[PDB]
């Protein structure tokens, strides 16, 4: 035991994930660490953290929380986020360990492809039942 | 509304007729801006045009690859509620490849869900 992937996801997948045996699952794919790509719609600056509303078109924007001790990433910027999926008080959010503005927008197209291929192949590996 | 809180389908121009009155996200290259500034044309990764309408005139020039969020109108144009120009100052955006992504999204909805499922 046991391999742990950073699974590329859409927000619609994160919002739909349900806790099964204490771990989040979308379809039969387990997710804990994930990546998303979307556009910053809002940035909420506090002294200990920044909370971004990040939008990938697939659902309403998701809350993404980043720990402070780089400045706030400006709104209307595409970013790749890597983070841990949380649901505190039945409200889904990401806790980001990486937030990187995109300089090459082909990375955004590649993420779409990666989401679909990762979920296709991980679901097949897990099924089985 | 403020489709920023709704699921928006990523489409190309050949899909416009099938998405009438639906929230959409259209990526394409800026072909031209109407004299009024309240309409522009984007060509998709198959080289097909979509007409983008605005309620207010543009407050800036746009060019290159532009991504529009809006609702498909009765006339299969898009009433745009927001847009982002894609930065290409170091790397040209492959719109043909994006178009393939769009076809894949629509062929595999189980792996790229629209909205909560």
């Amino acid at each position: 035991a046991r391999a742990q992937h950073i699974v590329p996801c859409t927000i619609s997948q994160l919002l739909s994930a349900t806790l099964v045996d204490e771990v989040f699952r979308i379809g039969n794919v387990e997710i804990s660490q994930v990546t998303i790509v979307g556009i910053i719609r809002h940035a909420e600056k506090a002294p200990t953290n920044i909370v971004y509303k990040i939008d990938d078109m697939t659902a309403a924007p998701m809350d993404v929380r980043q720990w402070v001790d780089n400045t706030v990433v400006p709104p209307e910027t595409y970013v790749k986020v890597a983070g841990h999926l949380r649901s505190f008080q039945n409200k889904k959010s990401l806790v980001a360990f990486k937030i990187m503005p995109l300089e090459d927008m082909n990375e955004f197209t590649t993420h779409i492809l990666e989401v679909i291929n990762a979920h296709m192949v991980l679901s097949k590996a897990n099924s089985q039942p | 509304v403020d489709m920023m809180d709704l699921p928006r389908s990523r489409i190309n121009a050949g899909m416009l007729a099938q998405f009438i009155d639906k929230p959409v996200c259209f990526v394409g290259r800026l072909e031209k801006i109407h004299p009024t500034g309240k309409m522009f044309i984007l060509s998709d990764g198959e080289g097909k045009n979509g007409t983008i309408e605005l309620m207010e005139p543009l407050d800036e020039e746009i060019s290159g690859i532009v991504e529009v969020v809006g609702r498909v109108t009765a006339k299969a144009t898009i009433l745009c509620t927001s847009y982002v120009q894609f930065k290409e100052d170091s790397h040209p955006f492959d719109l043909g490849l994006y178009n393939e992504a769009v076809k894949i999204i629509h062929d595999f909805p189980q792996f790229y869900p629209l909205g909560i499922v």
